[PDB]
């Protein structure tokens, strides 16, 4: 599974 | 009187000293895996915005 962890909120980042 | 009529023939003519070969198993040409470096989704680490 390459390119398969994202699991909480992986590229995510609304700051 | 019997000249012993010689006929005999020795009877050692056991060819194969040994067997013949056996097969036996290739080894294991391993897939070499190396590379941990999976994903992460670049994604700008986990900010809770």
């Amino acid at each position: 599974a390459p390119g398969s962890q994202g699991a909480p909120g992986l590229q995510g980042a609304p700051g | 009187g019997a000249p012993g009529a010689p006929g005999s023939q020795g009877a050692p003519g056991l060819q194969g000293a040994p067997g013949a070969p056996g097969s036996q198993g290739a080894p294991g040409l391993q897939g070499a895996p190396g590379a941990p470096g999976s994903q992460g989704a670049p994604g700008l680490q986990g900010a809770p915005g």
